[PDB]
C-alpha cells in the first residue's frame, strides 16, 4: 500500500525496541535503528554458537547473492557484525520492496547474540553511511519512500507497552496538539538537529543542544555540564564508577527534563529517568554523559515521550506529545 | 544500554 503501520515492542527495561519484519520467507524481530543505514540479520551463515536461540534468515528462491559484496560495521558501544550480501523481498507492515539489500551476518559480537529477541537491525539513517562494499546500498526507507503517500515515517515508542512505526503518514490518534518541525542536518548521515534550550524541572536555560535522534540508542546522552546540573537536583545522586554512570536512591524524587524546539516544549517525565535497578536500593539514571561521542544523542529515554516524524522531503524532524 | 553507527 501507500501507507503502513507496524507494532514495536520494548525488551526488558526498554533497552531496545523490536519490530517483526518478513525477510524472504522468514519473519524476524529487528531493531529499527535511525542511527545506522545497514539492514542486517542473523542467518544460516551465522555460526551456530552465535545464533543459538535466535530466529534467523535462510536465503530462499527469491534471494540473489551480490557477488564480491561485503559489509562490516562497528557501533558506538563497541558492538559489531559483518558478512556478505543478498537481495530479497522485505515486507514491513504491508509495505514491501522486492530488491532490498539484506546483509547476512557471518560474524556477530556478544552484545547481539545474548539478546535472543534481537535478530538483527533495520537501518533508518541516511543511505550515505551504508557500509556495503564495493558499492553502498540503499536503506529500506529510501527504496520505498517514492511509493508512499508521503516520504516520511513516524514513531511512537512507549514505556513497557506496545508502540508503533508509521510509514507514509502521521496518525492523528497517536498524538495531541500539532506537530512542530525543525531543520535536519544530515551531513554526517544522521538525523541531526539542534534544540533551542532545555529545562531541569522549572529551571530553564537558553543554552542550545545539538545532537541526533536515535531510536537505536537506549539513553539520553548529553554534555557533562547538563548531566551534572540535572543530578545536583537529585538528593543522594552520585557517579558510580563500577556501573559507569550516575545512580541515586530508588526513593529519590526525579525532576522532569525538557528540551525546547521552537515554541514547543518536549518533556521527559522524571519517572522515565529511573532507568534500571543496580542493587543496594539504588537506581541507574536515564540521563548520562555523551563523553567521547562528540555530540548529544536523544535516545529512547527521550523519544518514548514523543511522537516523532522523520520527514525526508526537507529533511526535517517533527515532534508532538503522545496521546 | 546500547548505542547503535559511530
Ligand atoms: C496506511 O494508512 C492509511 C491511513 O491510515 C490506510 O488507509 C491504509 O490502508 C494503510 O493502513
Amino acid at each position: 500500500a501507500a501507507t503502513g503501520s507496524v507494532t514495536t515492542n520494548p525488551t526488558s527495561n526498554d533497552e531496545e525496541y523490536i519490530t517483526q519484519v518478513t525477510v524472504g520467507d522468514d519473519t524476524l524481530g529487528l531493531d529499527f535503528d535511525t542511527g545506522s543505514a545497514d539492514l542486517w540479520v542473523f542467518s544460516s551463515q551465522t555460526p551456530s554458537s552465535e545464533r543459538s536461540g535466535h530466529d534467523y534468515y535462510t536465503p530462499g528462491s527469491s534471494a540473489q547473492k551480490i557477488d564480491g559484496a561485503t559489509w562490516s560495521i562497528s557501533y558506538g558501544d563497541g558492538s559489531s557484525a559483518s558478512g556478505d550480501v543478498y537481495k530479497d523481498k522485505v515486507t514491513v507492515g504491508g509495505v514491501s520492496y522486492d530488491s532490498q539489500a539484506v546483509e547476512s551476518a557471518e560474524k556477530v559480537s556478544s552484545e547481539f547474540t545474548q539478546d535472543t529477541a534481537n535478530d538483527g537491525l533495520l537501518g533508518l539513517a541516511f543511505s550515505s553511511i551504508n557500509t556495503v562494499q564495493p558499492t553502498p546500498q540503499k536503506t529500506f526507507f529510501d527504496n520505498v519512500k517514492s511509493s508512499l503517500s508521503e516520504p516520511i515515517f513516524a514513531v511512537a515508542l512507549k514505556h513497557n507497552a506496545p508502540g508503533v512505526y508509521d510509514f507514509g503518514y502521521t496518525d492523528s490518534s497517536k498524538y495531541t496538539g500539532s506537530i512542530t518541525y525543525t531543520d535536519v542536518d544530515n551531513s554526517q548521515g544522521f538525523w541531526g538537529f539542534t534544540a533551542d534550550g532545555y529545562s531541569i524541572g522549572s529551571d530553564s536555560s537558553s543554552d542550545s543542544i545539538t545532537g541526533i535522534a536515535d531510536t537505536g540508542t537506549t539513553l539520553l546522552l548529553l554534555d557533562d555540564s547538563i548531566v551534572d546540573a540535572y543530578y545536583e537536583q537529585v538528593n543522594g545522586a552520585s557517579y558510580d564508577s563500577s556501573q559507569g554512570g550516575y545512580v541515586f536512591p530508588s526513593s529519590a524524587s526525579l525532576p522532569d527534563f525538557s528540551v525546547t524546539i521552537g515554541d514547543y516544549t518536549a518533556t521527559v517525565p522524571g519517572e522515565y529517568i529511573s532507568f534500571a535497578d543496580v542493587g543496594n536500593g539504588q537506581t541507574f539514571g536515564g540521563i548520562q554523559s555523551n563523553s567521547g561521542i562528540g555530540f548529544s544523542i536523544f535516545g529512547d529515554v527521550f523519544l518514548k515521550s514523543q511522537y516523532v516524524v522523520f520527514d525526508a522531503s526537507g529533511p526535517r524532524l517533527g515532534f508532538a506529545a503522545q496521546a | 544500554x546500547v548505542v547503535x553507527a559511530x
